[PDB]
């Protein structure tokens, strides 16, 4: 709540919203989901991988 | 039979804290001499008989005699004078 809501005149570089009513803005929830993309079934020679 | 990771290999085991080395060594337990106690009786008053039994019963016999055999008064036939 100290990063994403910049006032009128503030630096909007790392904000998400900016306006005259940005003092009374509040996050409610943030959800994240991480997916790992990898390769399985790796080929194996006579000297290992 | 694991495959060696060439990007992230590891070395052999390093020393770690140990479990006080004499406390993993046991004593050898020291048997004294023993005795099956008492003077044993020679025989036992058993609740079952130790011999064979018979499945079926067979009828036994003994011989007897009859008596003094007497004579008889027979009814005697008629004379065969060509009627018979």
């Amino acid at each position: 709540n100290n990063t994403a809501f910049a006032a009128v005149g503030a630096n909007p570089l790392e904000a998400i919203y900016q306006g005259a009513g940005a003092a009374d803005c509040e996050f409610e929830e943030i959800s994240y989901t991480v997916y790992q993309s990898y390769l399985d079934q790796l080929p194996v020679g006579q000297n290992g991988y | 039979m694991a495959l060696i990771n060439p990007q992230f290999p590891y070395a052999g085991p390093v020393p770690i804290p140990g479990p006080a080395p004499t406390e993993t060594m046991p004593l050898l337990n020291y048997r004294v001499e023993g005795r099956i106690a008492g003077i044993q009786q020679a025989r036992q008053f058993m609740p079952f008989l130790q011999g064979p039994h018979r499945e079926v019963a067979e009828q036994t016999y003994y011989a007897i005699g009859t008596g003094i055999q007497m004579g008889q008064t027979f009814n005697q036939p008629l004379i065969n004078t060509q009627e018979g």
